[PDB]
């Protein structure tokens, strides 16, 4: 059985977001300024700027590439809330009105990757991957946790949607309310 | 700017920290009274409480003479 | 002198212990 | 275990008559213990170093090492600066004097030898309360005093 | 577990090494008792700074600094600061008070070239605990402003003044005593 351990902050983070699209009603506000593309470029180009090693590089890519497709394919089955739903279908009406394919990655922001993490360990401990497999990836894993506490106060930052602008989340209207949780 | 509180990081894991020093540092809003949360005592809080009325008192002093002072300098060159 | 009088005041009149606990935290805070 | 003594000073890496526990390998001079010891009057029984004793009095535990020194600073209410570093001077064993080293380096025509040669080629609240007043007091006399200055200077 | 680094100025260096090659070289010891002792030059000091502080949180820290820092050169004094030789003349002073009845007192006998000694290897005293980073920072700073005010006052307790009366040289030429027992003979 795998086990995860998440530095203590991201984890108040996410209870944080559970509440905010919780009881207080709150969505993510899209497209946000950092989506998961320019996160994850800007990790692999500040980890392959220290590393020598070849296979480093490769497996780092490599976990690049895959988080990102995976959660490109996931995020439509087990990463959103009841409340949030609505807003997921208008943005698929949107771009299928507007003729371009949607893609997950580069409208949504980071506080889902948190929320892909957090799931990870069941994730993985549902299926029968190798054991060397699944440890490099739980430590990889780890690393990106590292970094990304290390600049956690970049993203993360509280700004208060009913006064002044641009917060991380923002309210819904009542007719959003309606439809989304009592369809 | 915003939060000056943590969430109760409660259990076993928490680790309560005693300063080494008691008259500024400064650290946090999380403090914790007794006779990573940084605990304190009172009269360290009386103090540090004194320091801010005394260095505010100082400051507004230093305001008001800086006003007067450029009044009295434009007054001069009238 | 009379500022620790000011504080021995507090002490008696806000009474209970948790009050005063509190009474700190704002004086800290600020 | 029958270990063998340092045959060099550990306080000054240095041979001579020297007395040498019987827990470590740590032998020191007459003159190195603190204070030092007169060799006409040596202790009876087993000897040991300041470490040693430390070692066996808090018996390798670190709750009650923690215990100790929670309660020593408490103790130090007023000198609690130098709390944490005056714990460590009765734990361990003496060594010998040496100039940091960022300071040799400063002026190359020093020199060193291996032997250490060095050659050139409550009421406290009331107190603090009334120094704060006096000193502002004195300091708003001053700042009146510069603006007479300078109101003096002006009209005359 | 931290790292920092002292900014010390040159001068004081400079009376450092001085010091280091009367005691290590030309065999000169502190001529034991001196006139001004370690407790009146930094019960000046600390006398001399408050005076200037507003805030009473400052005058505590200064009080409490200045507490520990004669602390400190009492309980230090006699194991690493003084050199291979002059330890005798501190186990001289050893002996003739343990003649007199009292309690070791070291402050109130020695000069202030040892509390520079004291001062000078503060570093590695400091960085070899578990301190945490502020009060480390804040510790660092008040040595500093000691320094600074050292600096400014060198010359009334390290200086040699008028060299051509040796009555007030801080050291005193070693007797044979000194020499037979810092050769080790
Ligand atoms: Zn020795
Ligand atoms: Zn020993």
């Amino acid at each position: 059985k795998i086990s995860l351990q998440i530095p203590i902050k991201l984890k108040s983070v996410l209870v944080d977001d559970w509440e905010y699209v919780t009881k207080d009603k709150k969505i993510c506000r899209l497209p946000a300024d950092v989506t998961v593309e320019m996160v994850l470029n800007k990790y692999e180009h500040e980890v392959s700027q220290e590393l020598e090693s070849p296979g480093s590089q490769s497996q780092l890519s490599e976990y690049c590439a895959g988080l990102k497709l995976y959660f490109d394919k996931c995020l439509g089955n087990m990463l959103l809330y009841r409340l949030e739903r609505l807003q997921y279908d208008e943005l698929l009406k949107k771009s299928s009105k507007d003729q371009k394919p949607l893609v997950p990655i580069r409208i949504y922001g980071a506080i889902h990757l948190l929320r892909l993490i957090s799931v990870l360990p069941e994730l993985i401990s549902s299926t029968t991957m190798d054991l060397q497999s699944c440890q490099l990836l739980i430590k990889q894993t780890e690393d990106f946790l590292v970094w990304l506490l290390m600049h956690v106060d970049e993203y993360f930052n509280d700004k208060d949607p009913n006064r002044s602008d641009d917060a991380l989340y923002v309210n819904t209207s009542s007719q959003y309310e309606g439809v989304a949780l009592g369809m | 700017k915003v939060w000056k509180k943590q969430r109760l990081i409660n259990k076993k894991n928490q680790l309560y920290y005693e300063p080494l020093q008691k008259i500024g540092y400064q650290n946090n809003g999380n403090i914790q009274i007794i006779p990573k949360i940084t605990q304190i005592d009172e009269n360290s809080i009386k103090y540090d409480f004194f320091d801010k009325i005394y260095k505010s008192k100082m400051v507004q002093k230093r305001k008001l003479f800086q006003f007067q002072e450029s009044l009295i300098d434009k007054l001069v060159s009238n | 002198n009379e500022e620790v009088t000011f504080f021995e005041k507090a002490k008696r009149y806000i009474g209970n212990k948790h009050l005063y606990t509190e009474f700190l935290k704002i004086l800290n805070l600020y | 275990i029958d270990f063998e003594n340092e045959d060099f000073c550990s306080a000054c890496n240095q041979s001579g008559s020297f007395l040498c526990c019987d827990t470590c390998p740590k032998s020191f001079h007459f003159l190195c213990l603190d204070p030092p010891i007169d060799p006409n009057n040596l202790p009876k029984g087993d000897w040991h170093c300041n470490e040693c004793k430390f070692k066996i009095f808090i018996n390798n535990s670190m709750a009650t090492l923690k215990k100790i020194e929670s309660n020593f600073i408490k103790q130090n209410n007023n000198v609690k600066i130098f709390a944490k570093l005056l714990f460590n001077i009765d734990s361990h064993n003496p060594k010998q004097f040496q100039l940091p080293n960022y300071i040799k380096e400063t002026f190359p025509a020093v020199k060193t030898g291996s032997r250490g040669q060095y050659s050139d080629e409550d009421e406290n609240s009331i107190k603090y309360d009334f120094f704060d007043k006096i000193y502002k007091s004195k300091m708003v006399q001053k700042r009146k005093l510069f603006q007479f200055q300078e109101s003096l200077i002006d009209k005359l």
